[PDB]
Parts: C-alpha cells; sequence; structure tokens
C-alpha cells in the first residue's frame, strides 16, 4: 500500500513540475516521471493479481518511448529555426 | 521490512523533488536516472527482475540520452531563459497538487487486497506464454506502432 | 480480414511507393482503402474474433465512416506528398484497431497510434501547423498519463485488463473517470477542447476534415464500450454545448467555428451514452459525418487552408450546386427535418429521457436553438456578397461526391427508418 | 544462484575488494607490456631500464600523475567535471565480479566469481550504456563544443554498436536456453564450445567487441592527429588517466567476454585444470587485439556507420533469426552446426582476397 | 604540493617524476624530423620513459622547443607555453631555438629565453639525435637534484619553477 | 563552426592557421593564414657571400637539400662561366637522387602515420637512417648536406662508401615492395 | 529462480567501487600546487577557441539516437522469446518473424534514403 501512496505522490509531483515549468522540454521531462509512477502502481497490483502488470508495464514503456521520440522530433523541428524553449511564448494561434 | 523499505521510498521521492525544482536541465535529468535506479531496485525487491533490467535499459540507456542530445543540441542547460507570463500560477499549481493526491488517497484507503500469490515473477520464463499467444495482438500492434513512429520521425525532419 | 489488408498493404506500400511516382502512390492508397472497406461490406452481418480482437457490427459501422473520410481527403489533395497519405493509412488502421477490442491496453495503444501521425499531418509545413501540432501532442501525452493511470486502477480494481468487470464502488468509480479523461480529450469533449479550434486554424482544411471526423467517431465509438456515471456526462455535455455556442458568437473564422460546432455535437453524442445504444449512436454519427464531411469539402474548394467566414460568401454564383450543398449542410448541422440530423438528435434525446435527466436535456434543447444563428449566418450569405475572390473549381471527383452527399442527407431525412432497422447488431 | 549456494556478505565484500584492486594491477602491467610488445614488433626495443624491463615504471607514472592540480577552467560545470570520470570508471569496474573463473565454489572453498547471475547478459548490456553517459557528459562539462561534437559522434557510434552486441547475445542464449553464465559454461561442458555452433555470430560479436573503443574503429578519436576526441583534451592530471583507464578496463572486460561466450570461461575438453585455461584465453584475445592495434588502421566513421548500419546489425539479426528458427523448430541442431561452419568457409572464400 | 614529508619522500616522488617524464615536443622547423628520428627505430626513448607523447600539453609538461620562431609566431607560442600546468620545463632544442644562428633579421625573433625560462640548452642545428638523448638525461639528472653549474654555482632541480603560472 | 585550426594542432607535422569555414560535415572554404615561419633569408644572404649562401639552401627544404644546392651551384657556375668534372656531376646526381628518395621517405612516412596506422613509418625511418648514415659519412653531417663547393664537391668519396651504398641498394627493392 | 542474496551482492560491489573512486578523487582534490590559470582556461585548438560560428548541428545524431531506441525495444522482446521458445512452438516463431520483419522496414527505408540527409 505504501508503494501505492508513493506512486500517487510521484504523479502529483510531476504535475507540479509540468505546471510550474513553462519551458516545454522540462514539462516533457516531468510527464515521463508520471508515466513511471504508473508502472510502479502496476507492480503493486501485480502482487495482488498475478504479474500481468509486468507485461503491461513493458507495453506501456514501449509506448512511452515512442511518444518521447516523436515529441522530441517535434521539439526539434520547432526550434530548428526558432530559439524559444518555453512555448506559451509562441501563441500565434490564440483567439 | 519498513526500515530499509521506508528509506528507499524517502530517497525515491526525494529524487522526484529534485527534478521538478531543478532549472539545471542536466541536474534534473541526472536525478531522474537515479530515480529509476531506486525504482529498479525496488522492482527487484518486489520480485520483478526483467522489468528491473528493462527500466534501466530503456529509460536510462536510451531515453534520457536522446533527450540530452537534444537539449545539448539546443544549447540550453537551463530553463531559466526568460521570466514567466504568470507567476500567480505557482501557488495555484501547488494547491491542485494536493487535491489530486487527496482524491487518490481517499479512494485507496478503503481497500486492501492480496499481495501474495506467487514469488519470483520477474522471470521471463512464465511470462513468455502469456505474451506469446495472448498479448500477441498488442505485440504486433506495438511492432507496427514503432515502425510508423520511425516513418513519422523521419517525416518530421526532412519532408518527402 | 480488413485488418489483414491494412497491415500488409501498409507494410508493402511503404517501400514500394519509391518505385511509383507519388500520383501512382496516391492511386495505390486509394485502392487499398477501398479494398479494406470492401472487405467490411462483404462481411457485414457476421462477427469475427481471433482473440480479444473482435470485429463487431459497431466497429464495422464506424470504420465505414472513417475509411470514407480518409479516401476523400486524399482525393482532395494532389499538391501533397505520398507520406501524407501513408500516415493517414496508418492512422486509419490504428482506429480500426481501437474499435475492435475491449482489451484496454490495446485501446490505449490505439489512441496513440492514431494521434502520432496526425501531428505530422498537421502541417503543410507552415509555422502555424507546428504550434497547433505541438499543443495537441503535449496535451495528448498528458491525458495519456491519466488514461494510463485509469487502466492501472482497472488492473487495480480487478485482475481484468479488459472491459467488463463490476468492482465495488469508489476505487473502481474513480478509475473509470480517468478513462473518460483520455477519451474526453480524444473526442475533444469539454473541458478537454480548448486547443481544437486553434489547432484547426493552424492546420490546413483537408487534414482537419479527417481529424474532425474520424477521431471523434473513434472516440465516441470506444467510449461506448466503456460505461459511466450520468452526472459526469451531464457536466461535460453542458460545458461543451454552452462554451461551443458562446465562443461561436466570438468567431470570425471558419476553422475555429467548426471546432466549436463539433463540440456541441459531441455534447449531443454523449447523450446517447446514457443507454449506450449504438443503434441510435450509430445512426447519429453516420449522419453527422456526412454533414461534417460536406462542410469541409466545400471549404477546401474555397481554400484548403484558413479563410475567414466572409470570404466564403456568394457561393451560389460560383456554382449553384455548391451553394445548395453547403446550404443543406448548414441546415443539417442545425439538425432540421427533413434531414436526418433531426431524427439523430431526437434519438439521442430518447435515450436521455429514459435516463430521466431533465435539466440537462432541457438546456440541451435551448442551446440547440442558439446554434441556428451561425447556420443561417452562413447559409443565406451563400446567395449574397457578390464579390468574388480566390475560388478553386476542383475535379469532377469531389463535385459529384458532394452533391451525392447533400442528397443522401435529405434521403435519410426522409427514410432514416431504412438503414436503422438493420443497424448495430454487434456483429 | 539457487542452484549453487551463496557466500555471506562479508566474504563477498572481501572478494570484491580484492578483485577491484586486482584489476588495477591487471591494467598496470598490461600497458607496460603492450608498449614494449609493440616496440619489438616495431624494430625497436621497449623499456629495459628503471626496471629492469621497466618494471617499476607504472608506479613512477602514477606518482608523476599526481602532484598536479587537475585544471578547472572558467566556464566550467563543477560537479559534472569531477563526476563524469568517476561514473564511467565505476561502470567499467562493475560487471566483472559477475564472472566466475573456475568451477563452482572451488576457489579454495569460496566462490571464484564475486557475484553471478541467472540473468547475466542483461546486466552486462545494461552497464555498457552507462559509460557512454559519461562520454558525452565530460564533453558538456568541459563546455568545449569541439570536444562536445566529437563526443556526439562517439556516443552515437558507440551506441549503434551497442545494439549489435544485443543481437549477438541472443544467439547462445537460445542454445543453452539461458543467460546464466554458469549454465552456459556447463552446456559447453557437455555439448561443446559456442564457437562451433555459430561461426558467423562469432564474427559479428568480435567485430562488435571492437566497438568498446578498442581501435580499428579508431577514429575514436584521439586529439593526436585528428579532430579531437571528447572526454580528454580539456582535462589534465589524474582525470585524463581515468578516461584512459576506463577504456582499458572495457578492453579487458571484453577480453574476457569473448572467451566466455564462444569458448566458455576456463574449461578445456582436453584436461581440466581450473584457473589456467581462463588466463590463457584472455591472454590470447589480448594479443590478438594488439595485432589488430598494429596492423590495422583508421576508418573514417562515415565508413563505419555505413558498415554497422547497412551491414552489421541487419545481418546479425538475420543470422540470429536463422538460429532462432532452428531452435524454435526443435529439430536436430546438427544441420546448423553443419551450416555455420560451412557458411563461414563460404563467406571467407567468396572474398578470399 | 609536490612530494615531501621527510627527506625520503620528496626525493622518492622526484625520482618517480623524473623517470617518468613525458615529452611534449613542440616542432616548428627542421628539428622535427630529427626529433622523429630521436624516437624511431634504432633510437629508443623506451627505457627513458619518454616513449610517451601526448597532443594535449595539458597532459604533458616537458617542452622541447624544437624549430625556428617568428615574431608572428611568438605570441602564439606564448599562449602555447601558457597552456601548461604547474610543473613544466623548457628544453631549448638546438641552435635555432637557443639563439637563432645566422638569421639576424629585423624580421625575426632570436634567443627564445626572452619569452620563456630555459633549463636546458642543447645547441646544434641539428645536433646528433643522441645529444637530445643526452639532454634528456641531463634534464633527468637535473631534476634528480644533483644539478650544478660549471661556475661552481648550485643549480636547483627546478629553474623554471622560477617562472610561475599562478 | 568556423574553426581556426592553428599551428601544430592537432599534432600536424606542419604548422599554419586555417580559418575553416565548415558547412557541417562538408567544409565550405579554407581561408589560409601563415607568416608563422617567415624569416627573410633572401635579405640576409644579400649581406653574405655566395659561398656562405650555400648554407641557407638546406634550411629551405631539407627533405631534399640537394636540389637547392644544385640549382644554385649550377646557376652561379653558369653565370660567370665554369665547367664541372664528369665525376662530379655523376656523384652529384647520385646524391641528389638519394636526397630525392629521402624526401619521398618523409612524404610517405607522414602519410602513413598521419591517417591510418602509425607503424610503417618506423621501417621507412630505418631506411632513412641508412640514407642519412650514408650522408653522415660523406658530408660529415646527418643533414643540411654540404659537400658541393661549387664546381664539384670538396673532395672525392670514401671508397668504403661504395660498398655501403651497395648494401642499401640491395635491400631497398625488396623492402619497398612491402611498403607499397 | 534466483537467490535474493546475489542482489545483496550487487549492492556490495557498487559500494566498494564508490569508495575507491572517492579515494582517488580525494587525492586529486588536495594534492598538487594551488596555482591557478587565467588564460589556459581558454580552449585547446591551438589556443584558439572553437567559437567562430554558433549554429545548429546535424539531425544525423537525432536519427541515430531515435533509431537505437526503437531497436532497443525490439531487442527487449526478443529476450523473453529467447527464454521460452521451442515450448512456444511454431506459433511463437511465426509471430516473432512477423514482428521482426516490421522493424526491418525501418532499416530499409533508411537504406534507400541514406542516414546522411
Ligand atoms: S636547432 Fe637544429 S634541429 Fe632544430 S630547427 Fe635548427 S636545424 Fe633543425
Amino acid at each position: 500500500m505504501s508503494y501505492l501512496l508513493t506512486s500517487a505522490l510521484l504523479f502529483a509531483l510531476g504535475v507540479y513540475g509540468v505546471l510550474t515549468r513553462r519551458t516545454a522540454i522540462l514539462v516533457f521531462l516531468s510527464i515521463e516521471l508520471m508515466l513511471n509512477a504508473a508502472n510502479l502502481s502496476l507492480v503493486g497490483f501485480a502482487r495482488a493479481y498475478g504479474l500481468d502488470g509486468q507485461v503491461a508495464a513493458l507495453m506501456v514503456i514501449a509506448v512511452a518511448a515512442a511518444e518521447v521520440a516523436v515529441g522530441l522530433g517535434l521539439i526539434v523541428a520547432i526550434f530548428r529555426h526558432r530559439e524559444s524553449t518555453a512555448v506559451d511564448d509562441l501563441s500565434e494561434l490564440r483567439g | 521490512m519498513s526500515l530499509l523499505e521506508g528509506l528507499a521510498l524517502f530517497l525515491l521521492l526525494l529524487s522526484g523533488v529534485l527534478v521538478v525544482t531543478l532549472r539545471n536541465a542536466i541536474h534534473a535529468a541526472l536525478a531522474l536516472i537515479l530515480n529509476f535506479l531506486v525504482l529498479a531496485g525496488v522492482y527487484v525487491a518486489l520480485d520483478a527482475r526483467f522489468l528491473g533490467f528493462i527500466q534501466v535499459i530503456v529509460y536510462a540507456g536510451a531515453i534520457v540520452v536522446l533527450f540530452l542530445f537534444v537539449i545539448m543540441l539546443l544549447f540550453a542547460a537551463q530553463g531559466e531563459i526568460g521570466f514567466d507570463p504568470l507567476v500567480r500560477s505557482r501557488p495555484l499549481a501547488a494547491l491542485l497538487a494536493l487535491g489530486v493526491a487527496g482524491i487518490l488517497a481517499a479512494g485507496l484507503w478503503g481497500l486492501d487486497l492480496a499481495f501474495t500469490q506467487d514469488l519470483k515473477g520477474g522471470l521471463p520464463q512464465a511470462l513468455g506464454p502469456l505474451l506469446y499467444g495472448d498479448w500477441l495482438f498488442v505485440l504486433l500492434a506495438v511492432g507496427f506502432l514503432l515502425m510508423a513512429a520511425t516513418v513519422v520521425a523521419v517525416a518530421l525532419v526532412e519532408p518527402g | 480480414m480488413t485488418l489483414a489488408i491494412l497491415a500488409v498493404f501498409s507494410v508493402a506500400l511503404t517501400l514500394l511507393g519509391f518505385v511509383l511516382p507519388p500520383q501512382g502512390v496516391k492511386r495505390a492508397t486509394l485502392l487499398g482503402l477501398a479494398l479494406a472497406l470492401a472487405s467490411l461490406l462483404l462481411t457485414w452481418g457476421k462477427p469475427f474474433a481471433f482473440g480479444p480482437y473482435a470485429v463487431d457490427g459497431v466497429s464495422q459501422v464506424f470504420t465505414l465512416l472513417a475509411l470514407l473520410g480518409a479516401l476523400w481527403t486524399v482525393g482532395l489533395v494532389r499538391s501533397g506528398r505520398f507520406e501524407f497519405y501513408l500516415l493517414v493509412l496508418y492512422a486509419a488502421l490504428g482506429m480500426h484497431l481501437l474499435a475492435s477490442t475491449r482489451h484496454l491496453l490495446l485501446m490505449l495503444v490505439a489512441l496513440e497510434a492514431l494521434s502520432l501521425p496526425l501531428y505530422a499531418l498537421a502541417t503543410w509545413r507552415r509555422g502555424q501547423g507546428l504550434e497547433a501540432a505541438l499543443k495537441y501532442f503535449l496535451l495528448g501525452a498528458l491525458a495519456a498519463a491519466f488514461f494510463l493511470y485509469g487502466a492501472a486502477l482497472f488492473y487495480g480494481a480487478t485482475g481484468s485488463l479488459v472491459l467488463g468487470a463490476p468492482g465495488e464502488g469508489p476505487l473502481y468509480a474513480l478509475a473509470l473517470g480517468l478513462l473518460l479523461v483520455g477519451l474526453g480529450f480524444k473526442a475533444a469533449l469539454a473541458p478537454f477542447h480548448f486547443w481544437t479550434p486553434d489547432v484547426y486554424q493552424g492546420s490546413p482544411t483537408p487534414v482537419v476534415l479527417f481529424m474532425a471526423t474520424s477521431v471523434k467517431a473513434a472516440a465516441f465509438a470506444a467510449l461506448l464500450r466503456v460505461a459511466a456515471p450520468p452526472e459526469a456526462l451531464a457536466l461535460l455535455v453542458a460545458l461543451s454545448v454552452v462554451v461551443g455556442n458562446l465562443a461561436a458568437l466570438a468567431q470570425k473564422e471558419a476553422k475555429r467555428l467548426l471546432a466549436y460546432s463539433s463540440i456541441a455535437h459531441a455534447g449531443y453524442m454523449a447523450l446517447a451514452l446514457y443507454t449506450g445504444n449504438a443503434q441510435a449512436l450509430g445512426f447519429y454519427l453516420l449522419t453527422y459525418v456526412l454533414a461534417t464531411g460536406l462542410a469541409f469539402a466545400v471549404l477546401s474548394q474555397i481554400s484548403p487552408d484558413r479563410v475567414p467566414l466572409e470570404a466564403l460568401r456568394g457561393l451560389y454564383r460560383k456554382d449553384p450546386l455548391l451553394g445548395l450543398a453547403f446550404l443543406v449542410a448548414m441546415l443539417s448541422l442545425l439538425g432540421l427535418p427533413p434531414l436526418a440530423g433531426f431524427w439523430g438528435k431526437y434519438l439521442a434525446f430518447a435515450e436521455a429521457a429514459r435516463a430521466g435527466a431533465w435539466g440537462v436535456l432541457v438546456l440541451a434543447l435551448v442551446t440547440s436553438a442558439v446554434s441556428a444563428y451561425y447556420y443561417l449566418g452562413l447559409g443565406l450569405a451563400v446567395f449574397a456578397r457578390p464579390e468574388e475572390t480566390p475560388f478553386r473549381p476542383g475535379p469532377p471527383w469531389a463535385r459529384a461526391a458532394v452533391v451525392a452527399a447533400g442528397v443522401l442527407l435529405l434521403a435519410l431525412g426522409l427514410l432514416p427508418g431504412l438503414v436503422l432497422p438493420a443497424l448495430a447488431a454487434g456483429g | 544462484t539457487w542452484s549453487y549456494p551463496v557466500d555471506p556478505y562479508w566474504m563477498v565484500a572481501l572478494k570484491a575488494l580484492l578483485v577491484v584492486v586486482g584489476l588495477l594491477t591487471a591494467f598496470a602491467f598490461m600497458t607496460l607490456i603492450e608498449r614494449r610488445l609493440l616496440a619489438r614488433f616495431q624494430v625497436r626495443m621497449g623499456p629495459n631500464r628503471v626496471g629492469p624491463f621497466g618494471l617499476l615504471q607504472p608506479l613512477a607514472d602514477a606518482i608523476k600523475s599526481i602532484f598536479k592540480e587537475d585544471i578547472v577552467v572558467a566556464q566550467a560545470d563543477r560537479f559534472l567535471f569531477v563526476l563524469a570520470p568517476l561514473i564511467s570508471v565505476v561502470f567499467a569496474l562493475l560487471a566483472f565480479g559477475l564472472i566466475p573463473f573456475g568451477p563452482p565454489g572451488s576457489f579454495f572453498g569460496y566462490q571464484p566469481w564475486v557475484i553471478n547471475l541467472d540473468l547475466g547478459i542483461l546486466y552486462l548490456f545494461a552497464v555498457s550504456e552507462l559509460a557512454v553517459y559519461g562520454i558525452f557528459l565530460s564533453g558538456w562539462a568541459s563546455g568545449s563544443k569541439y570536444s562536445l561534437l566529437g563526443s556526439l559522434r562517439s556516443s552515437a557510434s558507440l551506441i549503434s554498436y551497442e545494439l549489435g552486441l544485443g543481437l549477438a547475445l541472443l544467439a547462445p542464449v537460445l542454445l543453452v536456453g539461458s543467460l546464466n553464465l554458469n549454465d552456459i559454461v556447463n552446456w559447453q561442458k557437455e555439448h561443446g564450445w559456442l564457437f562451433l555452433y555459430a561461426f558467423p555470430a562469432f564474427l559479428v560479436y568480435l567485430i562488435a567487441s571492437m566497438a568498446e573503443a578498442a581501435r580499428t574503429p579508431f577514429d575514436l578519436p584521439e586529439a593526436e592527429q585528428e579532430l579531437v576526441g571528447g572526454y580528454h583534451t580539456e582535462y589534465s592530471s589524474i582525470k585524463w588517466a581515468l578516461f584512459q583507464m576506463a577504456e582499458y578496463i572495457h578492453f579487458i572486460t571484453a577480453s574476457a567476454l569473448i572467451p566466455t561466450l564462444f569458448l566458455g570461461g576456463w574449461t578445456m575438453p582436453v584436461l581440466e585444470v581450473p584457473y589456467l585455461w581462463m588466463f590463457l584465453k584472455i591472454a590470447f584475445f589480448l594479443f590478438f587485439f594488439i595485432w589488430i592495434r598494429a596492423t590495422w588502421f583508421r576508418l573514417r566513421y562515415d565508413q563505419l556507420l555505413r558498415f554497422g548500419w547497412g551491414f552489421l546489425f541487419p545481418l546479425a539479426l538475420l543470422w540470429f533469426l536463422v538460429t532462432a528458427l532452428v531452435v524454435a523448430l526443435d529439430l536436430p541442431r546438427t544441420y546448423l552446426l553443419y551450416l555455420s561452419a560451412l557458411s563461414f568457409l563460404v563467406l571467407l572464400g567468396a572474398v578470399l582476397y | 604540493r609536490e612530494g615531501i614529508l621527510f627527506t625520503t619522500l620528496e626525493k622518492l616522488v622526484a625520482w618517480g617524476r623524473s623517470n617518468s617524464l613525458w615529452p611534449a615536443t613542440f616542432g616548428l622547423a627542421c628539428c622535427a624530423i630529427e626529433m622523429m628520428a630521436s624516437t624511431d627505430a634504432r633510437n629508443d626513448l623506451a627505457r627513458f620513459g619518454s616513449e610517451v607523447f601526448r597532443a594535449s600539453p595539458r597532459q604533458a609538461d616537458v617542452m622541447i622547443v624544437a624549430g625556428r620562431l617568428s615574431k608572428k609566431m611568438a605570441p602564439v607560442m606564448r599562449r602555447v607555453w601558457e597552456q601548461m600546468p604547474d610543473p613544466k620545463w623548457v628544453i631549448s632544442m638546438g641552435a635555432c631555438a637557443s639563439s637563432g644562428g645566422m638569421f639576424n633579421n629585423y624580421a625575426i625573433v632570436q634567443n627564445v629565453d626572452s619569452v620563456v625560462p630555459v633549463d636546458v640548452y642543447v645547441p646544434g642545428c641539428p645536433p646528433r639525435p643522441e645529444a637530445l638523448i643526452y639532454a634528456v638525461m641531463q634534464l633527468q639528472k637535473k631534476v634528480r637534484g644533483q644539478a650544478y653549474n660549471e661556475r661552481g654555482e648550485r643549480l636547483p632541480p627546478v629553474a623554471a619553477w622560477k617562472r610561475t603560472r599562478g | 563552426m568556423t574553426l581556426n585550426v592553428g599551428p601544430q594542432h592537432p599534432s600536424t607535422h606542419g604548422v599554419l592557421r586555417l580559418m575553416v569555414t565548415l558547412s557541417g560535415e562538408e567544409v565550405l572554404e579554407v581561408v589560409p593564414h601563415i607568416g608563422y615561419l617567415h624569416t627573410g633569408f633572401e635579405k640576409t644572404m644579400e649581406h653574405r657571400t655566395y659561398l656562405q649562401n650555400i648554407t641557407y639552401t638546406p634550411r629551405m627544404d631539407y627533405l631534399h637539400s640537394f636540389a637547392h644546392d644544385l640549382a644554385y651551384a649550377l646557376a652561379v657556375e653558369k653565370l660567370l662561366g665554369a665547367v664541372v668534372p664528369p665525376r662530379a656531376e655523376t656523384i652529384r646526381v647520385i646524391l641528389n637522387e638519394l636526397s630525392r628518395l629521402a624526401s619521398h621517405l618523409v612524404f610517405l612516412g607522414t602519410g602513413l602515420l598521419d591517417l591510418g596506422a602509425l607503424t610503417p613509418f618506423f621501417y621507412a625511418f630505418r631506411e632513412r637512417e641508412t640514407i642519412l648514415d650514408l650522408f653522415e659519412w660523406v658530408t660529415g653531417q646527418r643533414f643540411h648536406h654540404n659537400y658541393i663547393r661549387i664546381g664539384g664537391v670538396k673532395e672525392d668519396l670514401p671508397e668504403e662508401f661504395v660498398p655501403e651504398l651497395k648494401k642499401l641498394l640491395e635491400v631497398l627493392p625488396h623492402r619497398i615492395d612491402e611498403y607499397e | 529462480m534466483a537467490p535474493i542474496q546475489e542482489y545483496v551482492g550487487t549492492l556490495i560491489y557498487v559500494g566498494v567501487a564508490l569508495f575507491i573512486g572517492v579515494a582517488a578523487l580525494l587525492v586529486g582534490a588536495l594534492l598538487g600546487p594551488k596555482k591557478p590559470g587565467r588564460a589556459k582556461l581558454m580552449p585547446y585548438e591551438s589556443g584558439n577557441d572553437p567559437a567562430g560560428e554558433v549554429k545548429r548541428f546535424p539531425v544525423h545524431f537525432y536519427v541515430v539516437a531515435m533509431l537505437f531506441i526503437l531497436f532497443d525495444v525490439e531487442v527487449a522482446f526478443l529476450w523473453p522469446y529467447a527464454v521460452s521458445a521451442g515450448g512456444l512452438g511454431l506459433y511463437g516463431f511465426l509471430g516473432v518473424l512477423a514482428f521482426t520483419l516490421l522493424l526491418f522496414v525501418g532499416f530499409l527505408y533508411e537504406w534507400w534514403k541514406g542516414v546522411m540527409r
């Protein structure tokens, strides 16, 4: 149960991260931590329910990685000719 | 139990604290690896061995490194680059953070389950048949997903 | 089966397309889709599982719609690139996958599968289309984390990793909400919507068509396999229809407007969920699709990029047929009789009334009047504003297609009781 | 493991501590010998004074190394500068205690190895990534973009080859059914050494083991006569030694791994003498590298990349897949034995020149 | 901090250092090939601990000023000298360095010690390779603390720790 | 970046400063900057005897000294009108060509070392030494060779020189092949 | 199976390494002269700085990195397969074969296109 409290804390923490930082990459960083909070949770439940949450975790992991890549690709492509890093700064769309 | 166990969670959480404070990108990132270190240890402690190794392999090995290459690429070791369009939002962030945990905590107070039906589960031995046969759908999905990702990723950089 | 076609074709095509010139690849892509679609038709009325992957009637219906949309959109653009087809292909497949399983993790994965290439498709390489993209991605991953947290709590609440488990209350109660979170963003339900107009502004029309159709479909579709508190739903809906219409007063641009519109529609769709009757919801979305499809098609022949409302006006001059089509569209979106939208609306409402939710339902009715403002605001404008500015005459492809559609609209307007009897059998 | 009983923690520690400094001394005398051994080849004679046979020189070298403040620049990253070597050296040291040296427990009643794992390879593989962390970090730490850019080349490249090692390590794990080292050895104890069974995987593994900074990749770089290497260049005293050190430990770790894999660790069909056979393999591979070191050159990295990417990794998994097929299909493995040996002969003969 | 407690220790450390000395040669002219000679083949720096050569002079400390030097090259060289850490020696290799021979231009620099300390002169442009060997033996034994001058004057084992970097 | 690849860096046998406009992996252009070894020989030597000037020639290129040497010798000899013993020209050419070989040794020596393995250098050097040794004998010096006293050399070869010269001519073909 | 013991042993190994690490550094920090630079703090490209242009650098590095991730994941899966394999029979093998072929498309895309961009 302790562990499950811990997981929730890390989720919360990440949020505080995401919300404070206006620098996008650091946001993105935070996100990742939350995701892992999840995987911990899975492990806790695996102790109840029999280890399907391991396999789960693995799948999840892979997905996270995938979205990382793509997100960074975007991040790249955005500041491949632009020098900002915090991105509400860019607000061309707005209305 | 709770002696060592207690400590490791303190530390883990601590690592978490660091990364959301740090405006030294590098310092941040570094902490997060150390995070995963603990987490991996804890995985093993909760008898998830394979998962332990993979945590390391992927995240630390690949993921953060890629991240790092970018931030180096973009020459920012710090998010301290401007000053915020809102600063009022900081305590408000902190407010919400408490709330989101509170609800989860409440929800989780009102139960306990088993935690006990196997041991030595981290072994790929018994995990293979499930994956191979049942999670196989997912597997194939995943495999394609990656491929698509690749193509996407490419398309991000140069057109076609 | 159809899936079979998708995976293979995609894979093969990937490399193959180098041999071909992009037009030959466009040709290719068109074929593939049509075959996959075909395979649905020929199997319509039998369910086929292989594992948890289980194509049912419901799935089938929604992917009819989706595939259609993607064909059209590719139809519309020849000034693009083959990658911008490929990715669509991919995405579609991803959504097929979403519908035909009740295994949560796959479903999650499916959301990602559809969202990723969409981001890439989000640019005609313009600066705007990167901002738009970015936001959407960023928000998507956030919602992901929630959706993931939900799933974990399902494994928490039961050893099940597939829908269908009843649990107890609170944890399970909680857990389910977070699934609504994911889905919410994906259907762009309020209060998970902010971005969608803005993103539309940033993104070029054809893309937007596709996004505004398929993803919403998929979302509602999948949402249907999940079950939920009527109270949550009621909230969401309210915010969606209200904010939608209110911001629509503020508007001066097509792209954002239509987003808001499809949020109101999302509110309406979410009514159906009170019973989860996919005969009703099936019908609705089908009909909804047509109209929505129509609207962007027209808009593309104007510009396949952002253009404010005013620019549009005088269309009957430009072509009479087009003027009528677009007109019909506005009415359809109003959901008037003898257009299928009225019935669609009604049906949803019937599921609501069973659910016995009054206040909400009433409010819904109110705001459904509101919407008419902008529909006539456009629809009459068609005939007026005799100034003419950039117009693109397009192919016979689209013209015929569109006019078929506007008639088809009014056709189910008169015979909605045609398909619906033998709709949504679950297999 | 569970299949073999464990030592109490104190005794582990003792062994650990020993082996650590053991590997210090290992490198020490190796450099000395390599230097000299090159000389002989290279129509020159090595150290023979301050020895005699320069035997006291490593000590001397070390003493020299100290008493010099390892320079810190303005525009430095304080923590990282110090940290970056530490880490790498830590991760170089680690993963060798794992390995046994003789039959179980049979080191004077105590375990040859320091630790050991059922899940062997993974650990190895895992630790290998973390040195590379060090690589680029040092670059960054220094704040030299010259160094940095090099480190990116480096790290990237390293990491590509890192992947090929994985695909190699799949193969024997099939055969034994496990990545438990003991078991792998023991398999060979009955069935035979792994160099028999998968000659083209042996090849690619070798050529992957190059990638542990082992030269002949060798646009590693160094600063001498090239676009400078990262890590070093902006360091000085002890820290420079550390980099170098690490590189050697990789080298030495590798010098063990290739025997472990293809021939097994210690072990001979002709006689069992415990300790001897291990050192002898080690020794060999060492010398073999030195032949490489001399008689082989520098690529141009472009070439290398093309090579790994275009040839090695797809081809490695291609071969693997074959092997996976055999093992999956549960037939006599004989046909593969037959094929491997022949395929090597073919693949050499096809390009005999 | 350089090696000392009692008598024993410092002499020890100095011996260690001296016998391990690491040449950073700094070619600039005709010298270089004779230096390459001084390494190669039937020449041996092997047992002389000076079989060690490192591009970073941040990672070496014995400077062998080997070549010919221009006004235009002088400040450059100045920085090069500067870019050495704390212990560090100047061999002035051959005549060209040491004073600069026949060239007596208004266009040149002469007599390198102007801009650096010198510990060892070794003239000859070139000298015999072996003289440099002899030189390093010199510099070795200089650092061994036996160092003297022919005017009967003591020469400390450092004399270019008498031109300092901070 | 615009890298300013300076003297001796990285460990370049030569020196000079190069402003390398680097496009990214493909270089744009190099703006060369030198003057880092200029002297002004030509002035000083105009303040010298012609005979004295003969010492300045080996300080130009030293890899092949003799070409300078020859070129100058001849030029002068010609200029005020002079002849040369047959034996002289023969030897002078021998020496010249030997110096040519030397030059090549260094050219290739550096090539081999520089990129690729360092090693082949050492053998070429072994041979180079031989050559140099040959030179030591005859000119009393390792290099910067002086023998030419204009109108020939100073005096005829050692006789012992002739055997030793043979030796190296035996080895060299055999030796060459493996380097090639 | 595994002894919990050896994980203990793991921790052991690491703690040792860190001490010896720290020892070397403590030597390093305290020893040597305390004489600073002030212009040796400027880079070694010949006393030249690499500064001369500041620009954006190859996507090459991204490409490679990204590649590696995907394939590292690939590998991940093939390890379980490695463990349990013949027991999974032909249906095992076929699934994997399919999967593998998918990732091979990534490679192949990049072979005709070329990693240099
Ligand atoms: S001092 Fe002698 S060896 Fe040196 S540059 Fe002059 S000639 Fe060459």
